[PDB]
């Protein structure tokens, strides 16, 4: 698995690989990584796929949850916070092998300057968190590929797109050195997921977009 | 036995009868929750979950306890089994049951009047469901509008006249606060389960919005 | 105590009193229920398992606690033993005894009246069974047809009358329909019947233009 | 206190009193059971145990709880010990306890009155024994007949004047029949079942149908 | 407090007294327990421990409990002990608290009125103790005999006229039945049993049918 | 142990041995696994004696409990379900050592087919239950003998007599090539218990009428 | 064991192979390994059969419970869940050797295209679930096989009698390649078991359907 | 330990020796391992001494526990059951090394036949228990010496006495092959101990009968 995840003047690119494995055996291609857990939030799991996807809903309802109980959602250090313990209490399963760690990434309504709005945090099996000032961070079994890829890409990024396509790209990478990261599948035409977040909330980047940004990337590589 | 019944259900009747009224009534686009409320940030209409709204009369920290206990209700159906499953007849039901306990069980009765409205998932044809649970338990199935709090009948008439199937928005919510004045921005409550949004379909409408739909043609 | 149990027992039987009828017959095909209900939404009649249905008088709130205890009941004893061993006379034996702890334990007691019925399973040949059970856990056992709530004394008399085993479900219809009067269109009624035919699961509803045809 | 007693013995009495009445005789094969009774299937006689019946009236929901604690009783200490263990003495003793406590704690009395019989172990001579078991957990050792439920003592002269021992099944049905009406009748209205002693392991058999019929006439 | 007490004492007493009764004495042999009862197989008259034997008048489901927690008392302290250390004054002490409290703390107390004795261990030299625990916890120690049950004036009256110590089985049994009519007597209406001191360990045996009726003449 | 049992023309046939052991030491002669658990069933069962008796009677008290609290008995799917529920309840224990595994057969009184109403249910250690179509089916130590000397046998069964045979012989077999089952002791008169059951219920076959059987099996093989 | 399922134009179908193991002995030649739970699901379980069978009793019992509390039925996504949360419960049993998988069949009344309202979807011991989105998939110790043969037949799934020979035939290849994969018995008259499900419902297909289709696979395999 | 017991027409004897050991130390020479536990029946223990003792006496307690309470004994049967119910209580500890097995003697009252009415049962250290229809057993360290010998002097048995001349002789055989279990001690005097029950109830064996058909089989085997 390889989950991306970085900052753009005014929004955070969340992105993630299809790939499911069972050992050395493809188990699963269209599979998705990175939901939208909230207006202005999206979770991308590496992992357990059964841990994986009871994070990420139960996280969901949480916060809704929340918003509905108190009339106002969380504030993005409670949402953190959230998260943080959720990790922390699965980890007795996770010592014995039912391990998921999440990427967050979302826009905080309430930061003051709306162009570093955009907030990217990581997660450790004990739910120790770290609030990436650097712009870019990844998680999985090809995190160091993608995040290696993105150090030396990161300087290109201006706009959403721009990030949108150094997402694609260091999952490329990632795909290219990590066997357990499934990269661009032009055959069956299936491509990584991604979620974009501005102040106008998260929305799924449509396929198409991707499928030409994976194609730009294969092309200029030949 | 008898008695004591009795004497639970006029309190609970004449402590309903002293509250602030609310309507709720179907229009075109959904279902529109009007409230009478000066308060600026204690709230007697709210979500319940994606679909789905209440509205309720009647002593604040009793239905406010009913309104978390239904969130959690509905939160926890929808993660046991998916979010589509959760239905306003669900909620109303538990309502239902809740109520008949609290009723029969505890210290004092709930002074409180409740409405469970539901409307269609996006893209999906269903007329709303409007519910009315009192506070013994009492369940009633509407198809156009809900009166709870204060004096009913003169607002029920009222609209019982000026009610016509798929409203307008602002024709319904001029209807709406007619019938209860039978009253501004700063005095009203209101919000709408709005069917033509994707997935929560719950708005609420305050302040320069709202006063712009209370005066626009 | 006299008069507490005095009470109690004028509370629900003034409770069910004022409540709408239902009524269950046996006709030539199985068992029908029918009821006044004016709601689109809320059901008095329901499925229990494969051959046994339920209905229901008085405050719905309570008969529907009373229903989904049936429901747990029933599911569990199927799994536990075999979907066969549940029968009518299990149901109603189980809302006796849980109607007499209420009607003496609850705080208030239950403004409710029971009807469990229970069909032949598939290509059987077994006569219907009809129990009702009232809000002191009383259990009788009916041959032909029950009525509950409401003012029963004209819809049984108009039962002992116009009833006649072995009918169709027209004509079973049109009786429950008049039997109910002594006391209706599409719009004011819930019609089920547990259906003998069925293979597995008999309980069927009849509903919206399918109901208005056979009136 | 002494009123509350008093009411709760009055309520239950009216109760039984209300009730349809319930008849158990020793006669030549064993003990026999009739109950006035319009159900198909709702019982008011029940086996217990292996050569222990039971027989009772008043309001079905609580002498049927009565009935399956009885069950669940015999058929433990049977499991703990020995099926021979099991006797009637211990079931009525364990009656008279449990609805003695019913009785003092319970929310309302239980409108019934029980009746536990025994009959020898196949191969063994020993009579009959029968007990009842009032509403307040009282127990009486009857050496006969017992009667229960409705106006019982029309159903009891009855009895003295006509009684034998030594009667055959048929006999002693109709005996109990005519008892029966003496105090306010056929197949679609009665149940009746026997414990038999001649039976090798279970005593307990019902009677029911064309058999009953052709035991009440000729 | 004082209405609940008295009720509670009028309650058992007039229990009782509707009971039939019951006789222990102290005789030659050990203690003789002669008890009214028509029934062929319901006791009232029991087996405590080795050298221990009870009796009861009242309600048979309500001393039928206090006998079965005497035995259960006693076999756990001989076990736990020894058998030698279960004494008649502990059983008697137990019974004292155990009445006083259902006497009490109990929905209804118990009609039940009880002997507790004990005889002197195989070849030993000791006087039979008799005590007498009442509805209420009251515990008296008796020398001679205990009557309890019905009306028991007449029944001690004719003890006092008639009894002597050591009598003979044959004599004891006789002053026994005749105080016992004074409040037609033969083996089908008596229970009969004896705490014989000349038994090796237990003491406790019923007499019946031949054996009775041969003492009876 | 070898258990035995087989469907016949009209009725089931249940049949096993008599000994009993403690490592290589014969601790018991005459013991007995074949129990009428009702009046239309039986069991038979192979394991730790402790266990395997406890499981006869309490199943059967089982049984009974539930006809005398419902009036009615249980049907035969009923009846396996208990067993089964029963064999799984003592799993744990079963992992330690004293595991006990039965076989159940008897006549649905409610099967539309009178001859072919039989039933025969084999049970694994957790519970797991199979119907047997084939006709027969042993447990225990031989059960392996024994059912192939029915595979070969089981043509001949065409009564209660043919299947009482066939049964006999069968542990006759598993005794031969097994040290753990007993076969028939014509020294202590000493043979397998078998039980028949049919319409009329489930009888206990007399002594007698076996031991006819093996020493016509014996005198067979010389 | 092996379990297939595969979407077909309009409906699914899953069947199942007979044979039941204790190590290399064969236990059992009729065994049922699918079974319709809900009027529009089967489920087909590969593991130990004690357990197999609970997840698949119990299985519809919830669903039928739910049925009949709630007046209707779960969506698909709702059955999905609950058999998830039930394999996830028996966790701790799995890893002591009392391991069971499913696989999930089923027709969903409210997608928006009929033609495409079929739904398979696979287990881990986990709980975790997936959609299978290319139309077939396996489950058991044969699985691989049969998965591998179907990747090569599918394009020749056009209704549902292709589809349910292919099905058919994929277990034909599990029980060619796996010994605990019992293939068709024309001895005894033995033959996988398979339900079809479309908007009418789930039935069973009747044993003789099957048997003609695995002659013809043989024949076909023989010259 | 060994202790015996035997069938003889109208009873049964069970007889027991008196050593203690604490590995091959001797700790005790005059110890009681068969015991009285009812009018009609005798209990023998060998194992772990604190158990042993302690399953007598619980054993004795909770018979006449039942006596009382319900007014008349237990059935044998009933006897049998709570015997095996107490010994599988204590499966834990005894697989902690508290083991103990006991030997259970009786007469049935209730028996058709009272030449027959003798009872021997063995158990097991998780409660299986076998009545023992050839007439001996024994149990201990020394029970397969014991049970080889009855086996060879049993033909013998036609009345009590000749029951406990056996009975002893078997004892003595099994002190000859087992250092646990202790022969008769002539210079102190020490013996086993035997309880006979017959139709009359069970009965200590008198010291000195004992003693005389110790040395007649000591004085037999030496000439
Ligand atoms: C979706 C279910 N499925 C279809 C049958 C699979 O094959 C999933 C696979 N389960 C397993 O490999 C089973 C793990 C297990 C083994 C024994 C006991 C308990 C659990 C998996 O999680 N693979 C992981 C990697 C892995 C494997 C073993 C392990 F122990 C830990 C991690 C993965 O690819 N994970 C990537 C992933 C991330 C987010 C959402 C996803 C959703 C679906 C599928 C994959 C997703
Ligand atoms: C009946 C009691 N008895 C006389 C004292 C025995 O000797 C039985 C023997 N117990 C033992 O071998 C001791 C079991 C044990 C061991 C360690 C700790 C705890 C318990 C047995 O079960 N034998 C088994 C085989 C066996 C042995 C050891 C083991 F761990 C597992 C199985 C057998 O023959 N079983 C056959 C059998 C089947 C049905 C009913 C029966 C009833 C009685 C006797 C035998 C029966
Ligand atoms: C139907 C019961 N039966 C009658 C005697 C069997 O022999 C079945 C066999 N039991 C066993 O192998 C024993 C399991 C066990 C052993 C020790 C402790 C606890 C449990 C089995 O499950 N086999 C499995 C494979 C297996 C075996 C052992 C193991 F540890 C794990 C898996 C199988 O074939 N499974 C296939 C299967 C799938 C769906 C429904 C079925 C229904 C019936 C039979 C089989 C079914
Ligand atoms: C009477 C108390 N006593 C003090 C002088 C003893 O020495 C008895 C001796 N205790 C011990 O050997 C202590 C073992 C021990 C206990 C708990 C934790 C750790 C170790 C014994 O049981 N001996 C057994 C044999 C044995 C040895 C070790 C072992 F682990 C288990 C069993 C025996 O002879 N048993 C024979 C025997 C049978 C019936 C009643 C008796 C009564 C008294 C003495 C013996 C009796």
């Amino acid at each position: 698995t390889t989950i991306v995840a970085l900052k753009y003047p005014g929004g955070v690119v969340m992105a993630g690989d299809r790939r499911s494995t069972q050992g050395n055996m493809i188990s699963g291609r269209d599979v998705r990584k990175v939901y939208i857990t909230d207006d202005y939030t999206a979770t991308g799991i590496a992992g357990t796929a059964a841990v994986a996807v009871e994070f990420a809903r139960l996280y969901a309802v949480e916060l809704e949850h929340y918003e509905k109980l108190e009339g106002v959602p969380l504030t993005f250090a409670g949402k953190i916070n959230r998260l943080a313990i959720m990790v922390r209490g699965n980890l007795a399963a996770a010592m014995q092998g039912l391990l998921a760690l999440p990427l967050l990434a979302g826009y905080d309504i309430h930061a003051s300057d709306p162009q570093s709005a955009g907030r990217i945090v990581s997660f450790d099996a004990a739910g120790g968190w770290n609030i990436e000032e650097e712009g870019y961070q990844a998680v999985g079994s090809g995190s160091l590929f993608a995040k290696s890829s993105m150090k030396k890409l990161y300087s290109q990024v201006t706009d959403g797109d721009s990030g949108l396509r150094v997402a694609v790209e260091a999952l490329y990478d990632a795909a290219d050195d990590d066997s357990a990261t499934g990269g661009p599948d032009l055959v069956r035409g299936i491509f990584p997921t991604a979620v974009i977040i501005d102040a106008d909330g998260a929305v799924d980047v449509p396929e198409s977009r991707i499928a030409e940004l994976a194609r730009a990337i294969i092309e200029s590589r030949s | 036995m008898e008695q004591a019944m009795r004497e639970r259900s006029e309190l609970a009747r004449k402590g309903i009868a002293r509250a602030k009224s609310v309507v709720a009534l179907a229009y075109a686009g959904g279902v529109l929750f009007v409230a009478e409320n000066p308060s600026r940030s204690l709230q007697k209409i709210s979500e319940l979950y994606d679909r789905v709204g209440f509205a309720a009369a009647g002593k604040f920290n009793e239905f406010d306890n009913l309104r978390r206990g239904g969130i959690q209700f509905a939160d926890t159906r929808g993660y046991a089994y998916d979010r589509r499953d959760v239905t306003g007849r669900q909620l109303a039901n538990v309502y239902a049951q809740t109520l008949g306990t609290i009723f029969t069980e505890q210290a004092k009765p709930y002074e409180v009047e409740l409405c469970v409205a539901e409307v269609a998932h996006y893209g999906e044809t269903k007329r709303p469901e409007l519910y009315r649970i009192t506070y013994d338990g009492s369940i009633a199935d509407e198809p156009h509008f809900v009166v709870m709090g204060g004096t009913t009948e003169p607002i029920a008439n009222a609209l019982k006249e000026s009610y016509a199937e798929n409203a307008s928005l602002t024709d319904a919510l001029r209807i709406a606060v007619a019938a209860l004045r039978a009253l501004g921005v700063a005095s009203l409550e209101v919000a709408v389960l709005d069917a033509n949004r994707p997935r929560r379909a719950f708005r609420r409408i305050t302040g320069s919005a709202l006063q712009a739909l209370l005066v626009d043609q």
